[PDB]
RNA sequence: AGCGAAUGAACUUUAAAUAUGUAAGAAGCCCUUGUUACUUAACUGAACGUGGGCAUUCGAAUGUAUCGACACUAGUGGGCCAUUUUUGGUAAGCAGAACUGGCGAUGCGGGAUGAACCGAA
RNA sequence: CGGGACCGAGGACCGCGCUCUGCAAGGAUGCUGGCGUAAUGGUCACCAGCGACCCGUCUUGAAACACGGACCAAGGAGUCAAGGUUUUGCGCGAGUGUUUGGGUGUAAAACCCGCACGCGUAAUGAAAGUGAACGUAGGUGAGAGCUUCGGCGCAUCAUCGAC
């Protein structure tokens, strides 16, 4: 009888998709990127790059 | 009805020869085919002929008396002997006629 | 529930994969081209009044009717073409995945039996699509968002 | 060239005669042969007259008219179809029947070592000196 | 304002007689309730045929039945939503269960006379409630002075 | 583009934009058999038929409340304006065609105002 | 995580579900105040803001021009008959039509009766005249429906035959 917007109503959400809770609690639109240190830019892509 | 006219609902909107006296009695002769030549006798009659209830009996059938003046031989006959009287028949109708073992008559 | 989670790992390990490997061309010295978009996003934002009879007809085909009306396309040359010719009439893009679950959430409507349902239930999807294996709602935008075989 | 009824053909008319041709139309189309003459031939074109189509009819000299190449591609991939399908047969292993439209391009990496890029300006220097 | 080239077409066929017969509307009010509760094509196209005019409902003659009743239709169950005529060309009669709107008195006649039966169309529901055994007839609809004329 | 390919818009290995004709399947594709009153030097092609083989995917995309045949009835069937193409012209205006769109039949917002402008029905 | 506006369609339960004693999950309930009457609401007259050419007819493509209109009441213009044609309903059905007429009557009604006749049931030819089965009233390809699941195949269409 009413059309409810699951992105406004959690219960909705719920319903359509079982694993937005556990991205809720998970926190997978927050992942952090893989460690390590990155390497720099190589020099001839910087003389490339600011060539006239 | 007037009251059901479209204009209740539009109110508010707006060779050969010539023959000199002709007389069709003389070309008078109604025709028949033998199909429903049976269909000239009487019914329950024609019930016992069909069934095979009359082995020594033929009918005899007048065609001016029914109003017809000519045989036509349109369709097939059964194999029962039936005597026609007629003022004109075709030649495959009287060949009709006599296969299935009668006769026809010509009368005037 | 395990579908979903798939799908989620799916998209981050294919974004950390562009990434990884713009970011290893650059070491190495090349240029990582990548690869052309299969998804357009087209949308109509002009009228229908004086159009010739072909832009007419794409738009017919392409079942933009009505203003502001948008369509999925997947990209080929075949349909790449005639969005070039009804370009004067609407605008078209690459969505993202945020797009997609976005339009595909608040304004999803299947067409079942010639009828506009709204998507309230993963039931819908499941009669609707079962036979090519998209069973709810995060299926259907998988497959949308990935250009699959359906 | 001997043409014959039902073989569909080309209409080009060669030479710069176009100073007064009568139907220019014509020219460029694809039509149906009717009628052989030694030195003509009856063709049906179709014209598009706003939602339904009008047949017409001319009469082409043979130099100006060439034989169509429409069906071919129809019947060499009937043919192909035809042979492959059977190896497929042969072989037991799936093979595709049907042409597809262009698909977009992958992602690929192009190497600068011995390519290294020329820097362009919106003019050539050589052309301003 | 949307953009429809095509136009949702009205229903171009009969849903209900124009007839004011009472028995006819039983008879209508039976078959639409057989044609919603069974699955046999059979009921819906009597309901149809019911529907239909004098003109779309020529007569069917005891003759024509004899033809169709050849070639292992001697047990069938003739239908004919029509009226059912005598032929008096046809001179032997074979034994026939027929179920018809009506017949005329002279075909009843010989239909019993044969030994036959005749049914009407509720009578035919009751025994054959899913059409099976039946064989379905139509009289010449081209047979007309104004289908000549045409 | 090249002529460190040949040759010299009329040069070409290659190849434009713009719309435009034809064709894109089982209702189809061939093969074989004979006849021919066609045709061919010709049982040779083709047509006519005959039989057989091809359903292993039915042989691009997109869309598909879009089917067909009758019956009866009605108005209009050498109208205006404009974009583009093309043929002519004049001192300047202008005159023919082809396609498309609008109007005559049309309300609404904006061009202060309005048959032909813009947006949008 | 706040702040604001508009809306509350349906009317026992069913379903999808979830954070699962219950619920924000297939559409608003709970608490409280004043009044209980012209207070809400409605009609009429007027003022105010914004909007708004006088109708009909003719013409062409259209406007313009032109014509009619002082006002009110009553009257006032696609009707009937005969003959066709297509469609709809009805009765009978290879037949159909009582009503020219007669009988009868509670008397222009209703009821009843039959010979002829009209149309249909046979066409073609100027006419004389002749006059529709080789076959389960044919063969082939479709075709609703039925089927004992082998097929039978209505109407109709296309085609080749027959009279």
């Amino acid at each position: 009888v009413q059309k409810k917007n699951p992105l406004r109503n959690k219960q909705i959400m719920l319903r359509l998709n079982p694993y937005a809770s556990t991205f809720a609690k998970e926190k997978l639109g927050e992942v952090k990127a893989e460690e390590g240190k990155p390497p720099k830019v190589p020099a001839s892509f910087k003389e490339l790059l600011h060539e006239a | 009805p007037t009251r059901f006219s479209k204009t209740r609902k539009h109110r508010g909107h707006v060779v050969g020869m010539r023959h000199f006296h002709l007389l069709r009695n003389h070309y008078w002769r109604p025709s028949i085919n033998i199909d429903k030549l049976w269909s000239l006798v009487p019914s329950d009659v024609r019930e016992q002929y069909l069934s095979g209830q009359k082995k020594d009996t033929a009918p005899v059938i007048d065609l001016l008396s029914h109003g017809y003046a000519k045989l036509l031989g349109k369709g097939r006959l059964p194999e029962i002997p039936v005597v026609v009287r007629a003022r004109y028949v075709s030649a495959e109708a009287e060949r009709k006629v006599k296969e299935a073992g009668g006769v026809v008559e010509l009368v005037a | 529930f395990k579908r979903a989670e798939k799908y989620v790992k799916e998209y981050r390990e294919q974004e950390r994969e562009k990434i990884r490997l713009a970011r290893i061309a650059k070491q190495q010295g090349s240029f990582h081209i990548p690869a052309e978009a299969k998804l357009v996003f087209v949308i109509r934002i002009k009228g229908i009044n004086k159009i010739p009879p072909k832009p007419r007809k794409i738009l017919q085909l392409l079942r933009l009717r009505q203003i502001n009306n948008g369509v999925f396309v997947k990209v080929t040359k075949a349909t790449a073409e005639m969005i070039k010719i009804v370009e004067p009439w609407v605008a078209y893009g690459y969505p993202n995945l945020k797009s997609v679950r976005e339009l595909i959430y608040k304004r999803g409507y299947g067409k079942v039996n010639g009828q506009r349902i709204p998507l309230t239930d993963n039931a819908i999807i499941e009669e609707n699509l079962g036979k090519y294996g998209i069973i709810c709602i995060e299926d259907l935008i998988h497959e949308i968002f990935t250009v699959g075989p359906n | 060239r001997t043409y014959r009824v039902g073989d569909i053909v080309d209409i080009k008319v060669n030479g710069a005669v176009q100073k007064g041709m009568p139907h220019k139309f014509y020219h460029g189309k694809t039509g149906v042969v009717y009628n052989v003459t030694k030195s003509a031939v009856g063709v049906i074109v179709y014209k598009r007259v706003k939602h339904r189509y009008i047949e017409k009819r001319i009469n082409v000299r043979i130099e100006h008219v060439k034989p169509s190449r429409s069906r071919e591609d129809f019947l060499r991939r009937v043919k192909e179809n035809a042979e492959l399908k059977k190896k497929a047969k042969a072989e037991g292993v799936p093979v595709q029947l049907k042409r597809q439209p262009a698909m977009p391009r992958e992602a690929h990496t192009v190497s600068i070592a011995d390519n290294k890029p020329v820097t362009l300006a919106p003019v050539a220097y050589e052309t301003t000196i | 304002g949307i953009d429809l080239r095509w136009k949702h077409v009205r229903s171009s066929h009969r849903k209900a007689p124009k007839s004011d017969n009472v028995y006819l509307k039983l008879l209508v009010k039976l078959y639409r309730f057989l044609a919603r509760r069974t699955e046999a094509p059979f009921n819906k196209v009597v309901l149809r045929r019911l529907f239909m005019s004098r003109i779309n409902r020529p007569p069917v003659s005891l003759s024509r039945i004899a033809r169709n009743l050849k070639n292992g239709n001697e047990k069938k169950t003739v239908v004919v939503v029509a009226t059912v005529t005598d032929d008096n060309r046809l001179l032997q009669v074979p034994k026939m269960e027929v179920a018809a709107l009506r017949f005329t008195a002279k075909a009843r006649a010989r239909i019993e006379a044969a030994g036959g039966r005749t049914l009407t169309l509720d009578q035919l529901a009751l025994e054959k409630p899913t059409g099976a055994n039946t064989l379905l007839l139509r009289g010449p609809k081209n047979a007309r002075e104004a289908v000549k004329h045409f």
